[PDB]
DNA sequence: ATCGATGTATATATCTGACACGTGCCTGGAGACTAGGGAGTAATCCCCTTGGCGGTTAAAACGCGGGGGACAGCGCGTACGTGCGTTTAAGCGGTGCTAGAGCTGTCTACGACCAATTGAGCGGCCTCGGCACCGGGATTCTG
DNA sequence: CAGAATCCCGGTGCCGAGGCCGCTCAATTGGTCGTAGACAGCTCTAGCACCGCTTAAACGCACGTACGCGCTGTCCCCCGCGTTTTAACCGCCAAGGGGATTACTCCCTAGTCTCCAGGCACGTGTCAGATATATACATCGAT
């Protein structure tokens, strides 16, 4: 019954970039699409990785090296920084 | 009267539908092509309204691309005039 | 049964999906060629939408089983969810 | 003495090397420039013997597609000789 | 350093022979050299990351095999 | 450590469509590496199909739709012929 | 040396429903406890990858006779674009029905899981002939 | 119509394909039972059909000059042949860095009941964007 999506939460984001911008219902699906691509693609590099170790867990670093194959040079350096930074704080929490 | 000289009015053209985001094709006769073509694999076949849209979608942005590389390889020949030749090398090349 | 409808494709609307593309002139032939093209190319897609349709028993073609065909080959199609 | 005319030989050495099979690239060159490569990203790395042989394999079959494609780009301009220009439109339009 | 000369002009013309070209210019064997090393590159950075996350220190075949996988050419004979 | 191959099955094919040759191990190896690669396309084909339809188990009917899908129509049309009579054979054991 | 006929852009006031927001509510994320097996450690075996000495040649590098290809010019005729009147049917607005997508609801056919069993499979040693390498010969096709 | 280059008949001999033996652990038969999805029943979405008014678009047309194509012209970037001289080839021997396996053990995730609030629909309204009228001035064109 209840769908599932995640307009809230990039409602929230561009709330916090730009506070006096709205998005049209056409621009949130495709960002709604966008979403679920790129989770699907690292979720699926990530399982091959794990396989091919024979490993029966999913870790960061499986995340990690996924990302650095994934996104370029430049995209990686920063998501992996922040990445580390977040898993910081929550093992510091 | 008055004429304008060949070719202003084509770029003039080429101005204005890059700037434009509207569909070329004509929806009602497209719909029917599809409702065609579908009946030769299943009868009595129903499409959705959404359905006929993202075919459209889809084949315009795929004619336009093949025109795009089309054109790459026309003026290579130092040619201006688009010939068929020129598709069928681009889609030799592209592997399809 | 459509005997022929194809021959609804106009010429005018594909002198302006060339210029779209940026084309300046346009031989005469053209036009043949790119009907041909495009009927090849709707046949690919369709064969994969039906087939997905009739695995899910359904009677009605729907917008995802165009995606997931697109998707296929390739062509990713965002906007339609 | 006995001479043959131009082009003669050509045909003859395409005919031979597309019958034959063997490699072409010398093995300690490429070895030197496969280590030489690899020593920025990580330095001692170590290599097994058939993994120099599958780089080799994969590069070489690279090379012979990619002058398979330029050939016909170079026909299409009523050209012989291939130049650089007919192998940077066939990459374009192969979208690399 | 010196290594990329030893990709010689014989060898690039033996393989332009295999692939029907008749006649080529004197500037093919630069754009050649050109195209091929950043393929090698491109190849030797995911075979080094596959290596790396195993904490292998000796490149294998099968870190090839995975590398020319994911760029969506497949090798027969090697493994896998 | 012992490592699986199906180089005695793909052996047995061949001295049954010509019994007179014989094979190198270069084909054997070829072989038993294509073999793994259709399987994983399949596979993977057929993992796709299960979850658009909510399903838990897959089933003869998810093979044959991968099958068509992936073989053109020729190799289709035969290879779902040997499934059928196969599965029919098998049942009625 | 030029100017005016055309087309684009921009400036202002009006309407109307798309999006932001407020009210409502329900199902799925957090708290708390437990079991164990998966992962992380050092020690050991042992084999194969990194390097050198030797030497004799398969292959690369150097000059050039001269060719047939890549490049440009002038020439010119007919394919295509531009401007117009007629008329088609898509577009839009509205009415009626129902095929069939979708959902709740019922229950049993199918599968996962444990255990003992055992032979089809892989590990290593043997051997012998299709293949491979060589020579000397007959025959081809270019010129 | 000469003859460089080619294809291949026939001899020696080798090491890989085929074949066998040894012995283990992946695959099999049997029993248990909990639940995924096959099925019936019911509902009401939106897809299919039908009609009339309007004019943007389409067809069919006239026509003239810009582009595609052709020959005459050429001059030099390369193909083929020979000598130098080489560093790549095999072949034999070094040797300890690293991969593969074993046994130990601890901390990590999965799995479970409890419970209460974040975010998923419905409703509302108002001002952002779609629209009509006027004109500054740039560009294109022939003289």
């Amino acid at each position: 019954s209840r769908k599932e999506s995640y307009s809230i939460y990039v409602y929230k984001v561009l709330k916090q970039v730009h506070p006096d911008t709205g998005i049209s219902s056409k621009a949130m699906g495709i960002m709604n699409s966008f979403v679920n691509d790129i989770f699907e693609r690292i979720a699926g590099e990530a399982s091959r990785l794990a396989h091919y170790n024979k490993r029966s867990t999913i870790t960061s670093r499986e995340i990690q090296t996924a990302v650095r194959l994934l996104l370029p040079g430049e995209l990686a350096k920063h998501a992996v920084s922040e990445g580390t930074k977040a898993v910081t704080k929550y093992t510091s929490a | 009267p008055h004429r304008y000289r060949p070719g202003t009015v084509a770029l003039r053209e080429i101005r204005r539908y890059q700037k434009s985001t509207e569909l070329l094709i004509r929806k009602l006769p497209f719909q029917r092509l599809v409702r065609e073509i579908a009946q030769d694999f299943k009868t009595d076949l129903r499409f959705q309204s959404s359905a006929v849209m993202a075919l459209q979608e889809a084949c315009e942005a795929y004619l336009v691309g093949l025109f795009e590389d089309t054109n790459l390889c026309a003026i290579h020949a130092k040619r201006v005039t688009i010939m068929p030749k020129d598709i069928q090398l681009a889609r030799r090349i592209r592997g399809e | 049964v459509l005997r022929d409808n194809i021959q609804g494709i106009t010429k005018p609307a594909i002198r302006r999906l060339a210029r779209r593309g940026g084309v300046k002139r346009i031989s005469g032939l053209i036009y043949e060629e790119t009907r041909g093209v495009l009927k090849v190319f709707l046949e690919n897609v369709i064969r994969d939408a039906v087939t997905y349709t009739e695995h899910a028993k359904r009677k009605t073609v729907t917008a995802m089983d165009v995606v997931y065909a697109l998707k296929r080959q390739g062509r990713t199609l965002y906007g339609f969810g």
